[PDB]
């Protein structure tokens, strides 16, 4: 029970933090949405009357 | 207890602590202005008489 006790949450939290100072600073570059069509047909058998 | 299992857990722990610690963030981006080159302007044709 002393100081060497806390070294797992310690690495926790400078994760925490490492991951947080990482993004805040990256560019921020936006993409250019393609691939966008009307793709989603729908089967099936007819019911096909009969008479 | 093995005692030689905790030495070789704390020298893991503490050297990913320390890698941990070491990186920096540092940028050197430039600003989005322009240059603004030289330029002149140009007359366009005219017809006089009196």
């Amino acid at each position: 029970m002393a100081s060497t006790t806390r070294l797992v949450n310690d690495r926790k939290q400078l994760e925490q933090q490492v991951k947080d100072d990482a993004r805040i600073l990256a560019d921020a570059r936006g993409l250019n949405i393609t691939t966008v069509a009307n793709d989603s047909a729908t089967g099936g058998q007819a019911i096909r009357n009969v008479g | 207890p093995n005692d030689e299992a905790t030495i070789k857990a704390l020298d893991n722990v503490i050297k990913q602590i320390e890698a941990l610690s070491v990186i920096v963030n540092r940028s050197e981006k430039a600003d989005d202005a322009q240059i603004l080159g030289p330029n002149t302007y140009k007359q366009l044709l005219e017809h006089l008489f009196s």
